């Protein structure tokens, strides 16, 4: 899918 | 002890201490850009720009700061006017016909019409151009911000103004990682773009919600999530079709129509 994000959890930075 | 306390992503605790450091030698410029920094951080936003006015008046060499942060941090109100669906953001370089549904998304949202403005928003996306490009060495097909609000638009602040950016637009950024506290709200970037132009600019760093809605790790831009209400907290997230890469770092990133 162009320009989406396949994953919405929580990411570590 | 405040850095410490900063380091521990303690910020309230830091900001009691930092501010009885200042009350003790009220005339220290380095604590009080300390000072202006770490309330931005907290959103804090008049007070950071007292901060920045008293240091301008203690330090005439800090003025060209003063000016570049106080327009910063007038720019997150616009850019809450902007998510909010009640301001237009001036739109960088060549026009592009997509930004419109982008925009009228917005609008749609505040009125509690999402379905509609998911509708727009499939159609900005459809329409907006996949350009292949490299991130440092990397290749990807195509890239945006995991924020579908904007999707291909880069967040900018160019001469004290809030921008988009269409990345169609754009031909390289460059940034370095984040040295000052400040940098964790505002990133310094270098922007070429692809027909020609090319200027210094600031990239708000974090999601818009951060400040209201995120926690000190979100506001200190240590993680990236997404509220129960479908907004996104904390540090800046690209994703290209091959993988994602933070904001923080990044130090290149290329297109190649």
């Amino acid at each position: 899918q162009k320009f989406i994000a396949r994953n919405r959890a929580p990411r570590v930075q | 002890i405040a850095e410490e306390l900063l380091r521990a992503g303690r910020l309230d605790d830091a900001l009691k201490a930092l501010q009885e450091q200042v009350r003790s030698q009220p005339s220290n410029a380095t604590l009080r850009i300390f000072l202006f920094q770490l309330l931005a951080v907290m959103g804090q936003w008049a007070r950071a720009q007292n901060q920045l006015k008293v240091v301008g008046e203690l330090d005439a060499s800090a003025l060209p700061m003063v000016q570049t942060y106080s327009t910063a941090i007038d720019c997150e109100a616009l850019r809450r006017e902007v998510f909010a669906g009640r301001l237009t953001p001036v739109i960088l370089g060549q026009p592009a016909e997509w930004i419109a549904p982008l925009l009228q998304a917005l609008s749609l949202d505040a009125e509690g019409h999402g379905e509609a403005a998911q509708a727009l928003r499939e159609q900005a996306f459809d329409a907006a151009p996949a350009v292949p490009g490299r991130i440092g060495e990397a290749p990807f097909a195509w890239l945006a911000d995991a924020d579908t609000r904007l999707g291909p638009v880069l967040e900018v602040i160019v001469n004290g103004r809030y921008a988009w950016l269409p990345m169609s637009n754009l031909r390289s950024l460059k940034v370095e990682a984040p040295s000052d506290l400040r940098d964790l709200v505002w990133l310094p970037a270098e922007l070429t773009l692809a027909n020609g132009g090319a200027t210094v600019a600031l990239l708000p760093a974090r999601y818009a919600e951060t400040v209201e809605h995120g926690d000190d790790a979100a506001r200190l831009g240590r993680k990236t999530e997404w509220l129960d209400s479908g907004l996104p907290v904390g540090q800046r997230l690209f994703v290209t079709d091959a993988g994602e890469t933070a904001l923080f770092d990044l130090r290149e990133l290329d297109f190649e129509p």
